[PDB]
């Protein structure tokens, strides 16, 4: 029971820590899946993320050095993390060493990670499954300590 | 303007395109003639066993 | 949006792989037709040489 609930206790600890967002990868719940790697492979489009300082003129400063090789576009970073940039921007895997550089230049820490329908769908299965078990676990180790 | 100079380099990744599909094209070429040769020549191999 | 593009070209160069992989299939037929056609060839000569096997 103490296992159990030991194990429940990281899976919820893990789902809370994954969702922030503010240096790494934010909640497939609450993340856009075309052009996030949900296709966006090959020539077909692009996908990139980065966190160059907190405004859109650093972000298109930290895309310039991507050599416009693929997704010649400009980044676009907005969202809450650290009220800074977080940005699903375009940067074709074709390029994928521009893309790269399209971020380390700058010192924009990208924080580029799959994203796909079946990913996302993954995530949300995790992060319900945690909850459930974090529940059952309790539920669980109130009876097996009752008894 | 750097959205026309973002322009320019939308066709230059469609030159990478024309180039892949130049490739490809040669490629196809090239199984055509290497699958024609080879099944003129195999096929015949049998072929002239039995007819002898 | 600003992918538009990107799209155009990503359409056109799919389309251009996907003619070409047609076309490299149809010339694998056209190969195997070829060795078709050199077999029948082949029987031909063949049936001629029983009737020069029969001259003989």
């Amino acid at each position: 029971t103490y296992a159990n609930y030991n194990s429940a206790k990281t899976n919820l600890a893990a789902a809370e820590r994954k969702k922030t967002g503010d240096l790494s990868v934010r909640s497939l719940h609450d993340i856009v899946k075309p052009e996030d790697f949900v296709l966006n492979s090959e020539h077909l489009t692009t996908v990139l993320v980065a966190v160059p300082k907190s405004l859109k003129s650093d972000f298109e400063k930290s895309y310039e050095t991507l050599s416009k090789n693929v997704v010649p576009a400009s980044a676009s970073v907005i969202a809450e993390d650290a009220e800074y940039v977080l940005f699903n921007v375009h940067l074709f895997k074709k390029n994928v060493q521009e893309f790269t550089t399209a971020a380390r230049e700058k010192k924009f820490i990208p924080r580029e990670f799959n994203y796909s329908e079946e990913l996302i769908d993954q995530l949300k299965k995790e992060h319900d499954s945690a909850a459930s078990l974090e529940q059952s676990l309790r539920v669980q180790l109130v009876r097996l300590a009752k008894t | 303007l750097t959205p026309n100079q973002v322009n320019d380099e939308l066709n230059k990744m469609q030159a990478f395109i024309r180039k892949e599909a130049e490739e490809k094209a040669k490629e196809i070429q090239l199984k055509a003639d290497q699958e024609y040769e080879i099944e003129k020549t195999n096929i015949v191999r049998n072929e002239t066993n039995n007819i002898d | 949006s600003q992918k538009n593009g990107i799209a155009t070209l990503l359409q056109a160069e799919k389309e251009a792989h996907e003619i070409v992989s047609k076309a490299r299939k149809y010339r694998q037929d056209k190969l195997k037709q070829a060795k078709t056609d050199a077999a029948k060839e082949i029987d031909s000569y063949k049936i001629q040489k029983d009737k020069e096997l029969k001259e003989f």
